[PDB]
RNA sequence: AGGCGGGC
DNA sequence: GCTGCCGCCGCC
């Protein structure tokens, strides 16, 4: 037996490779996947019809001996129209360039589900795979460990909770402009690394590095590196990548400056041990790499990154968890984040004085340190690994896509999971502002559990409502409401161990793990109503409607509480408490809270957002002065900008 | 009237918009500075801009 | 209508 | 690089 807590995959050659720790890197192939497709029989015909007919017919195409194939009885529930409730499938095991059509209309059947199933989706649906867990199980990584298994039956899953520690490296880059081809090349790199950072305990706060080392060519504490050019550097950054080998990179903007720049850098300069960026082995890049498509490449780098997971503080995802912070600059997210000050120090490398001036370039290098010490600190006191793994755990879907900020991610796998474990084949793939100065408090009320609440209450389904899936468009009548109540309940029992819970400890992991819980369920109506997988436009017009009834009861509960309301949508109320006072303002918006919860028992509203003043200029473009609590009761006041002329590059 | 482009202009007039300058209404000295009327415009100051015949037909 | 930025 | 034209984005 083998075990390994797995944390990021990748596909190659209709193989999957699954990268985790055994603690030791490792990487397991994983062949004889196969896609599971589902044969729909024509009215009076069987399984066995069409088990006669397409297998000799698949054989020759695909030139196999035997093709695995059985008789199994599956539900389907989507808008596809003409396709029933319920029927008897053939399920054909086809083994992973050709795909089979879904309209592959027969005498013996009328339709094919799971014809262009992707080989990671495939192994972790049936496998049961919910996200990074245990998993009881030459030259082709930078792992320690390299292993592959003739089956993917090999691989089940363990119900351990815990988990190994993990490698992180932060990374933090300092680049120069070149104006001659626009090319922003790097002079400095600083590595810190934290061999074990355990997520199952808390990280103790402004931890120590078990090693710090910078990089540094000619622009014109730890280990210090001096290098004669940007080739030399790059290479010796590659090499010391591949031995520390770290599980996450951490740094601040890498995803979308800092990373391209590395890669793009690392493929100018012609550096052949690149690929140790990710843990997978590769000779040469991408043949379409460097086409002059931004957005093609963003592709190949998180590709090559594959094994080692990205954890980037100032990405879509880091913001969420920052949401106090207006600029999302280095030196801000640590003032906001740890309550402590940095100054930035302005390093522009084509400045003279670094080429001869000693002391410039020592204060250049010690800005960098800092920095990529403060982008480490940051991520931990975020928590934004632990929150992102239990996001995965929940929605069954890659980490890596998670440390990513998707949208059709976590939406799209938690609705697999839950339908494919209920026999389901699944399908292939607002109030005018009050604008002006408002004097008085206004409190943000925050309605993101809105549509759960609504479709839990009214038990809209797939599988409940029924719709005219030839006219999308038509308004239907009152699984997933289901999953939305488990999700809720669970919320529930953990709030009701934190009101007990005295360990700082356990009770901040609580909160952690409530935060989840929530996310997961507030991002269940994307799945139906974004134009999504699940897409179903009779279903998200049902919920919508009921939102806009909601909505209209909460504006005349808020002008019964002779409350005022500034701005309104599906998202978000703003109400005009009417007082001067912080507690006077709080207190109206508990009662209106409650107020909204005793008509709508399900739907649980709170403060989100206090704003002392509030100068509105749009649905979503205003200047307001925020009130930030601290430790002890004190009560503070910050500016915040949406949406303003002042928000456009300059 | 007019039986992307228009509308946030004509917010903008009322101090709406970017810098919220709640515009004055133009006086004749502001209207006459401005470029003087070619075909088809319509600003500027009819004493000034037309013709002594269409201006006395408009005044009988 | 004028000014600034980006792309062809 | 500049020049000039066309489109988009606000501002003034």
């Amino acid at each position: 037996t083998f075990q390994m807590f797995w944390l990021d995959y990748c596909e190659v050659n209709n193989t999957l490779i699954l990268f985790g720790k055994v603690c030791v890197s490792a990487m397991v192939q994983i062949n004889g996947l196969c896609r599971e497709l589902f044969f729909l029989p024509r009215e009076g015909k069987t399984p066995t019809d069409i088990h006669e007919e397409i297998i000799p017919l698949l054989m020759d195409k695909y030139g196999l001996d035997n093709i695995r194939a059985k008789p199994q009885k599956m539900k389907y529930s989507f808008e596809l129209p003409d396709i029933p409730s319920e029927s008897d499938y053939l399920k054909v095991l086809l083994p992973y360039r050709d795909t089979i059509p879904s309209d592959l209309s027969s005498d013996t059947f009328y339709h094919v589900f799971g014809g262009n199933s992707n080989i990671f989706e495939s192994f972790v649906i049936q496998n049961r795979i919910m996200g990074p867990c245990w998993l009881d199980i030459r030259n082709a990584s930078h792992c320690a460990v390299e292993v592959s298994v003739d089956k993917p039956q090999n691989i089940t899953p363990t119900t351990t909770k815990t988990m190994p520690n993990l490698r992180c490296l932060s990374l933090s880059i300092q680049t120069l402009m070149n104006p001659k081809e626009n090319k922003q090349e790097i002079v400095s790199i600083t590595l810190s690394a934290y061999r074990n950072i355990s997520l199952d305990s808390p990280i103790p706060e402004n931890i120590k590095p078990d090693d710090l080392c910078t990089l540094v060519r000619p622009p014109q504490p730890g280990r210090v590196r001096l290098f004669n050019n940007e080739k030399a550097m790059l290479s010796c950054f590659c090499a010391m990548l591949k031995v520390e080998d770290p599980d996450v990179i951490i740094g601040h903007r890498l995803q979308n400056v800092y990373l391209d720049v590395l890669a793009h850098r690392m493929h100018d300069l012609n550096i052949p041990t690149f690929s140790s960026i990710g843990r997978r082995l590769r000779r040469t890049w991408p043949e379409k790499f460097g086409r002059g498509n931004s957005n093609m490449n963003h592709f190949f780098i998180s590709d090559i990154c594959s094994g080692r997971l990205i954890c980037d503080i100032a990405n879509e995802m880091g913001q969420s968890l920052t949401p106090k912070c207006q600029s999302w600059d280095l030196s801000e997210m640590y003032q906001v984040t740890c309550e402590k000050e940095h100054k930035p120090l302005d390093i522009d490398y084509q400045n003279p004085q670094y080429q001869n001036d000693v002391n410039s370039m020592t204060m250049a290098l010690q800005e960098n340190i800092t920095n990529c010490m403060i982008s480490a600190e940051v991520s931990y006191r975020i928590q934004l690994l632990t929150l992102t793994k239990q996001l995965t755990n929940l929605a069954g879907n890659a980490w890596a896509q998670t440390l990513g900020g998707t949208r059709a991610g976590r939406n799209e796998y938690i609705l697999l999971h839950e339908f494919s474990r209920n026999g389901f084949i699944v399908p292939d793939k607002v109030f005018e502002p009050e604008k002006g100065l408002h004097k008085n408090y206004v409190l943000v009320m925050d309605f993101n559990s809105l549509y759960p609440s609504i479709i839990q209450e009214f038990n809209i389904c797939f599988t409940t409502v029924d719709r005219n899936k030839e006219d999308i468009d038509e308004l239907p009548s009152v699984v997933l409401p289901r999953l939305l109540a488990n999700l809720v309940d669970r919320r529930r029992e953990v709030k009701k161990v934190m009101k007990t819970e005295t360990d700082p400890h356990k009770r901040v992991q609580c909160d952690i793990r409530q935060q989840a819980l929530k996310l997961t369920a507030n991002s269940m109506y994307g799945c139906l109503g974004y134009v999504s997988r699940f897409y179903a436009k009779p279903l998200a017009m049902l919920v919508t409607n009921k939102g806009r009834e909601i909505l209209m009861n909460t504006r005349q509960l808020a002008e019964s509480m002779n409350l005022l309301v500034v701005y309104g949508d599906t998202d978000s109320v703003m109400i005009d408490t009417g007082c001067d006072n912080y507690a006077d303002a709080i207190k109206i918006g508990l009662g209106f809270k409650r107020l909204v919860n005793e008509r709508y028992r399900l739907l649980e509203i709170d403060i989100d957002n206090v704003f002392k003043k509030l100068l509105l200029h749009a649905k979503k473009k205003y200047a307001a002065l925020t009130v930030n609590l601290d430790k002890n009761g004190n009560g503070t006041t910050v500016l915040e900008v949406k949406g303003l002329d002042m928000k456009r590059r300059e | 009237a007019f039986t992307k482009e228009y509308r946030y202009s004509f917010r903008h007039n009322y101090g709406l918009e970017g810098n919220r300058i709640n515009y004055k209404p133009w006086d004749c000295h502001t209207i006459l500075s401005k470029p003087r009327p070619g075909r088809g415009d319509y600003h500027g100051c009819p004493f000034r801009d037309w013709s002594h015949e269409r201006l006395s037909a408009e005044l009988r």
